[PDB]
């Protein structure tokens, strides 16, 4: 059995998140499902259940006012709506075939098989061009600010690709305005400060935008 | 919360990982089923087992015997055992409950299996750039590198007052020295920044704490 989810990676707030669950070699009709979530960095959350059998289901309390779960038994899928989403909604979301055993007569229900999970962003930004701003600095350490991209990624080097070695360009971080920030940063020879030219150059595809920063002590 | 996990552990491969997962008061564990999920980088969750009582207890399918689960009462606490540990059993693990129409997951504990030396962290702080302040806009770069186990907790401070509003941080990952890094960053004003005698950025890393100090 292979669980795949399917929908928009990005969606704006106040708007509705959908998202589709391809299941292949097994039946939903046979099986309870459920919606779990992960924030970037955080732990898990159940978002709620379906019976395949049945059509019932069974909502997070604290998200009760936002869930629908249903299924379309025709194309062997099923989906989650989150309407009115917002910041918080921002995770990879998992679709995942319960499994069911009785123990002492009790009925036992855990999360048996998972999906790969597919991260949906909540962001009202458009595509937006970073701004770079240098990072002035034995050894010495300088680098440039890539603030306020949209969407991500973007590549950075320093002096055309020319400069690789101490190089360390970071994960992104995404802001509560919607926009993206990363930093890269190069270790440099002090002495090399005053007669070598540092310039980190950035690329983001996206808005196809190519920015060079001249980064000065 | 309703189950608190540790955030990190760490121990040597073939020893032996005690991961807890402490319910809170109103929570007695002993009434309730733990169950234990391992989580892989970039990997959705695998579940690992249930545990209740020793008679009333489930293997996963594919999960060997030396994952075991068990309680600690006077702590009020599920626990995940795991003997014989080996470096695949690096992961995040998390231990979740069933209640009033709920499943409650705690917020996972990640596992180091240590396979080279401990490192404390070296930190870096950039105080905002000229550039940016006449854009009137204000970021502190903190980065933060060399450690290892790859897990920290970074505060940041506003003189000596602590600041969490602006906050962001990101998820430590390797770098070529296959040791790891992370960066933080505080959002400010032009204003904010100019009209304060020094913010910091501090990381604290299992017994050591590293913080810099960056002035206006």
């Amino acid at each position: 059995v292979q669980l795949v989810e399917s929908g928009p990676g990005l969606v704006k707030p106040s708007e509705t998140l959908s998202l589709t669950c391809a299941v292949s070699g097994g039946s939903i009709s046979t099986n309870d499902w459920s919606w779990i979530r992960q924030p970037p960095g955080k732990g898990l959350e159940w978002i709620g259940g379906i019976s395949g059998s049945s059509g019932d289901t069974d909502y997070n309390p604290a998200l009760k006012s936002q869930v629908t779960i249903s299924t379309d038994t025709s194309k062997n899928q099923f989906s989650l709506k989150l309407t009115s989403v917002t910041a918080a909604d921002t995770a990879v979301y998992y679709c995942v075939r319960e499994g069911i055993v009785l123990v002492n007569l009790a009925v036992k229900n855990w999360f048996d098989v998972w999906g790969p999970g597919v991260l949906v962003t909540v962001s009202s930004a458009s595509t937006k061009g970073p701004s770079v701003f240098p990072l002035a600095p034995g050894t010495a350490a300088l680098g440039c600010l890539v603030k306020d991209y949209f969407p991500e990624p973007v590549t950075v080097s320093w002096n055309s690709g020319a400069l690789t070695s101490g190089v360390h360009t970071f994960p992104a971080v995404l802001q509560s305005s919607g926009l993206y920030s990363l930093s890269s940063v190069v270790t440099v020879p002090s002495s090399s400060l005053g007669t070598q030219t540092y310039i980190c150059n950035v690329n983001h595809k996206p808005s196809n935008t190519k920015v060079d920063k001249r980064v000065e002590p | 919360p309703v189950l608190t996990q540790p955030t990190s552990l760490s121990a040597s491969p073939g020893a032996s990982a005690r991961l807890s997962c402490t319910l809170s008061s109103g929570f007695t564990v002993g009434r309730y089923s733990i169950f234990w999920y391992q989580q892989k980088p970039g990997s959705p969750p695998r579940y690992l087992l249930y545990y209740f009582s020793d008679s009333s207890q489930h293997q996963g399918s594919g999960v060997p015997s030396r994952f075991s689960g068990s309680k600690d009462a006077s702590a009020n606490a599920g626990l995940l055992l795991i003997s014989g540990l080996q470096s695949e059993d690096e992961a995040d693990y998390h231990c979740a409950i069933w209640h009033s129409g709920a499943w409650v997951f705690g917020g996972g504990t990640r596992l180091t299996v240590l396979g080279q030396p401990k490192a404390a962290p070296s930190v870096t702080l950039f105080p905002p750039s000229s550039e940016e302040l006449q854009a009137n806009k204000a970021t502190l770069v903190c980065l933060i590198s060399d450690f290892y186990p790859g897990a920290v907790t970074v505060a940041w401070k506003a003189d000596s007052s602590p600041v969490k509003a602006g906050v962001e941080t990101t998820t430590p990952s390797k770098q070529s020295n296959n040791k790891y890094a992370a960066s933080s960053y505080l959002s400010l004003t032009p204003e904010q920044w100019k009209s304060h005698r020094s913010y910091s950025c501090q990381v604290t890393h299992e017994g050591s704490t590293v913080e810099k100090t960056v002035a206006p």
